[PDB]
RNA sequence: UUGACCUCAAAUCAGGUAGGAGUACCCGCUGAACUUAAGCAUAUCAAUAAGCGGAGGAAAAGAAACCAACCGGGAUUGC
RNA sequence: UUGACAUUGUGAAGAGACAUAGAGGGUGUAGAAUAAGUGGGAGCUUCGGCGCCAGUGAAAUACCACUACCUUUAUAGUUUC
RNA sequence: GAAGACAUUGUCAGGUGGGGAGUUUGGCUGGGGCGGCACAUCUGUUAAACGAUAACGCAGAUGUCCUAAGGGGGGCUCAUG
């Protein structure tokens, strides 16, 4: 399955959720009583991985959310034209679906293109939607 | 005007400012903020030539 | 609630039942008024049998057309063939039923014969004078008796010519479940060019 | 249709000999007469045509029968009722041409 | 399906008569399939890549370079291929002029496993413009093998122009066959394009030196 | 137009399948209450029937035919001296009229099975326990 | 008392949520501050 | 000017009629929840109780826009 | 609160979108020229001329088609605002 | 006078709606709560040499992985010194 359920407890920092159907990456959780007899509540503050908005929940401990599955990738340029990435994986498969990223990440990897790094970027994939988060240099294999 | 979303807009305007002067028009868009954000949508274009300019 | 090795019961008592219990104490007297009843009115009616003569007729569906018994009226039909209107039939006793059909030949002989004996039966008072009294009878039904038709004789000969009856039973069923199938495919052969 | 004298198949039943009795008048209740049909043609002349059967002429002069009789299903209740609507109408059509 | 299989052989059919019979050319013609797809963004949505391989060749003779190394250039002597070395690349010394002169002298480039990491850094992204990047190809793999599966590949890449167009193959093959790879070729096409059979804008096929004939 | 519940703020206090307040449709017909208004307004009178003349969205109009059973031209006139008898007595209330059987569901068949001598004469004559003196 | 207000309840004295209303609000919460369009003292 | 017609009124005009009671049974409208489901929301209780309108000695229904598929039956009601 | 249908009739203009009938059109620089792109194409030729090797240019030129985007006329057209 | 086929009204459809309605808010447990899972399972032991056998007893484990890490055959012998 894309996605698969876990416990809130069981939850813990710098761990991927699903908020209001968003992949998050958690920064903050806290964990009050709710009563002097009854359980505690967990409350859950995120960050979506693709647009950075902060989002948080509130749920009992025992109450069971949902986890998406992430996979990082690791690529290498081979262009960059039209807002869009190509790039070449391992065993020599190309992918040209990727759009390029918008920020201050893309405008730093658009200046390191033009004057010609050879440059590794990481591609992140959470349900069924993809976007590069970081790029470095290879230091040897030049 | 033949766009998605303009002419609700466009009824409001009839029903609640049809009587209505530009001094008064300014002063209450700018009271309530709508300026500021269309300065910055310009202002916005601006950089997206700026920076291909700078890439030049 | 579910115990030992019992058949499942479904026993509908969850309304307020009790407030609708009909318990017929009033067997005896309401067949004791019953006849009274039917006493005055023959008594009302004094000349008159007390009930209308009804024809022979064919119970409708495949587990009863063996039978025949009695229905609702004369068939139009079937008092003209007698020879008298409906109209007369209905003041002299006779049950019409304006709405029931003759398809079958032999129950419109059996209530035109029945018609015949009837008339051959009674008799009708003058409308003004004497009345000479004539000692009713109860029952139309009882001096007119419903008869199941003789089908068959009880002996005859032996009469086979090797079908076996079981392979024609079974032959008659497959055409009739392949019939529209094979008109399917004669007409698909016909427009074949 | 008489009966084979066998409890299944086709014909199933018992051949009994058969009468065929008088028609019923209830059974002709549908039936168009002389003076109803003058009545109907006058009034058809006096009151002409509602909105729908004018946009229906339309769709025959313009987008053909199928379209025609797909609107007046929506229009009308039934298939059947749309088929004999369009058919008729087709015979509208076909007098104001002849005339 | 839309298309019918006896509408395609129909097509195939006069499609021939006027390629073979009335107007013969010299040049071997190649069939060709045109297509435009309807309701359909570039910029939003997925951007569809794919490829397949025809069983039978529809260019045996396109050229095509092999950049090896040592055994994939004793391999490429036996096959008879074109090769270049990655010393003669370095040599090459990342000159524009001279590597756009590669990119227009061969439509297609096989590579080897080892190389295909540096080929970018020794030739740059020019051949990623131009769209012909060189396929992987191993020890294990026949070389020759591999450039009649290049030879027959054909793959459909969205880009930005919402038509595409691919050689189903040649002429001069049979009728059956033609049919068989347009048909599985339009079936490769609905099967990568997303909500299948119905952001199909046309298809078009066509012979070199030919007219039009539309199949829906 | 439906018929709206009449309870304070649509409050309804039970179970959720009886929360409806607005989609709630009268059993009878505007035609039924049109007629038994008008008996009301003249209750000296018997109804008869009634038809459509016209309507628009607010408002549906009836014509309501109505005979005076205490006028000797219907005293006499066996044809329609049967509207003098008491058992005829608002006919429209206890939708006797043709919209009332309308309405209420009689008619021949296999599709009124519920509703044929009257729904709750059959709900009482098939949820009465009969019992016999000897015991079947 | 929580019964007879929205503001009220709770060991301190505090609204709670935010007093600023939406117009489309229903009777029973329009208690505070109706559709404002800004709030606090302008200088 | 006069006489009609249509429509709408007024009379302590001539003569009538309706309301209220009763309500076991009858014809309608409106309409729950307790309860059961070993919890509970659909369901059940129940097309019931409560509420409202309207009759009679019975009421209602009733002489097929019926049932059927048979060799066909033949208004309604009740067992 | 928003939309549709009905209540709901009577008149004029101006835009827009489809159907299918046909037309023309594309100029940063460099490069013989006005490069919308794609894909085929090494021979096509009507001139024995144009492409191809070669020049420049991201993109190359004949000879073919396709697809957008534009402007453009018309229908007893279909329609929406 | 104003307004005008727009409001209004009727019926559907989307949004909003603790203002209100109805209901729910596990179990084991050296009391309950927090903690843990002894709640479906597996190995060794407690376990008293057939089998069975408890505790919130002890030491651990499971919600996977594998087109071979399955099946057949052949050849060879491993850790360590
Ligand atoms: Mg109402
Ligand atoms: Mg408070």
């Amino acid at each position: 399955s894309a996605t698969y359920p876990m416990q809130c407890s069981a939850l813990r920092k710098n761990g991927f959720v699903v908020i209001k159907s968003r992949p998050c990456k958690i920064v903050d959780m806290s964990t009050s009583k709710t009563g002097k007899h009854g359980h505690a509540k967990v409350h859950l503050v995120a960050i979506d991985i693709f647009t950075g908005k902060k989002l948080e929940d509130l749920s009992p401990s025992t109450h069971n959310m949902e986890v998406p599955v992430v996979k990082r990738n690791e690529y290498q340029l081979l262009d960059i034209d039209d807002g869009f990435l190509s790039l070449m994986n391992m065993d020599g498969d190309t992918k040209d679906d990727v759009k390029a990223p918008e920020g201050e990440l893309g405008d730093s990897l658009q200046t390191a293109f033009d004057e010609g790094k050879d440059l590794m970027v990481t591609i992140i994939s959470a349900m069924g939607e993809e976007a590069a988060i970081s790029f470095k240099e290879a230091a040897r294999t030049d | 005007s033949n766009v998605r979303g303009k002419r609700g807009k466009l009824k409001k305007i009839q029903k609640k400012y049809a009587d209505q002067d530009e001094t008064e028009r300014l002063l209450r868009l700018e009271a309530l903020g709508t300026l500021k954000g269309i300065e910055k949508q310009q202002q916005r274009k601006k950089e997206e030539i700026m920076k291909r300019e700078v890439r030049e | 609630a579910i115990s030992k090795n019992l058949p499942i019961l479904k026993n509908h008592f969850r309304k307020h039942w009790q407030e609708r219990v009909k318990v017929h104490f009033d067997q005896a007297g309401k067949k004791v008024s019953r006849r009274n009843a039917r006493a005055t009115r023959a008594a009302k009616i004094a000349p008159r049998p007390l009930d209308l003569l009804r024809p022979v007729v064919r119970a409708p569906t495949v587990k009863y057309n063996r039978k025949v018994r009695a229905g609702r009226g004369f068939t139009l039909a079937e008092v003209k063939a007698a020879g008298l209107t409906a109209a007369y039939a209905r003041t002299i006793g006779i049950a019409v039923d304006h709405r029931r059909q003759n398809r079958n030949q032999e129950i419109f002989d059996a209530n035109v014969q029945r018609l015949k004996e009837y008339q051959s039966k009674i008799i009708v008072f003058p409308r003004n004078g004497k009345a000479p009294e004539a000692e009713q009878v109860l029952s139309a039904a009882a001096t007119f008796p419903i008869a199941q038709p003789a089908t068959d004789v009880e002996a005859r000969a032996v009469q086979d010519n090797g079908e076996s009856a079981f392979r024609t039973l079974r032959l008659a069923r497959s055409e009739k479940k392949f019939r529209g199938i094979r008109e399917k495919r004669a007409r698909e052969k016909a427009e074949a060019e | 249709t008489v009966k084979t004298g066998i409890a299944i198949g086709l014909n199933k039943g018992k051949k009994v000999t058969s009468m065929t009795p008088a028609p019923k008048i209830s059974y002709k209740k549908g039936a168009a007469s002389n003076r109803t049909k003058f009545v109907r043609s006058l009034v058809r002349e006096i009151a002409g045509l509602s909105p729908y059967e004018r946009r229906l002429i339309d769709l025959i002069r313009n987008s053909g029968e199928k379209r025609a009789r797909k609107v007046a299903k929506k229009r009308l209740g039934s298939f059947t009722r749309a088929k004999a609507k369009v058919e008729e109408m087709n015979n509208i059509i076909a007098a104001s041409r002849r005339h | 399906s839309k298309i019918t299989s006896s509408q395609v052989r129909e097509h195939v059919k006069e499609l021939l008569k006027y390629s073979n019979e009335t107007k013969k050319r010299n040049f071997l013609e190649t069939v060709e399939l045109q297509v435009g797809l309807k309701n359909y963004d570039p910029q939003r949505d997925k951007r569809f890549s794919g490829s397949l391989k025809l069983p039978n060749c529809p260019r045996p003779n396109m050229s095509i370079c092999i950049f090896g190394d040592a055994f994939d250039v004793d391999r490429a002597k036996s096959c008879g291929v074109d090769a270049m070395s990655v010393d003669d690349l370095k040599k090459l010394n990342k000159n524009k002029k001279l590597i756009k002169k590669l990119s227009k002298k061969y439509n297609a480039f096989i590579a080897s496993e080892v190389l295909i990491k540096q080929v970018p850094r020794l030739l740059g992204p020019q051949l990623s413009k131009a769209g012909k990047f060189p396929t992987p190809v191993s020890h294990n793999d026949d070389l020759y093998g591999k450039v009649t599966d290049v030879r027959s590949t054909i793959k459909f890449q969205l880009k930005k122009v919402l038509c595409l167009a691919v050689a189903v193959g040649n002429v001069e093959m049979e009728e059956d066959v033609l049919v068989n790879q347009i048909l599985m070729s339009v079936n490769f096409f609905v099967s990568l394009l997303k909500k299948n059979w119905q952001n199909v804008g046309s298809l078009v096929v066509k012979s070199s030196m030919g007219p039009a004939f539309r199949l829906y | 137009g439906n018929r709206k519940r009449p309870v304070p703020k649509g409050a309804t206090y039970g179970k959720p399948t009886n929360q409806g307040v607005n989609e709630l449709k009268y059993q009878r017909s505007l035609r039924a209450t049109a007629e038994e208004r008008v008996g009301r307004r003249a209750a000296n009178l018997r109804v008869l029937n009634s038809y459509w003349v016209n309507q628009d969205s607010t408002y549906k109009y009836f014509e309501v035919i109505l005979v005076d059973p205490q006028h000797k031209a219907i005293r006499r006139d066996a044809r329609y001296n049967w509207i003098c008898d008491p058992v005829h007595k608002h006919r429209e209330a206890r939708g006797l009229t043709a919209t009332g059987k309308k309405s209420r569901g009689i008619n021949k068949g296999h599709k009124f099975n519920n509703t044929k001598a009257g729904r709750r004469k059959t709900w009482k004559r098939q949820n009465t326990l009969s019992l016999w003196r000897y015991r079947k | 008392n929580p019964v007879d207000h929205p503001h009220g309840g709770g060991n301190h004295q505090h609204i709670g949520k935010a007093s600023t209303i939406s117009r489309g609000a229903v009777s029973g919460q329009k208690a505070g501050l109706i559709a404002a369009r800004r709030t606090g003292l302008l200088r």
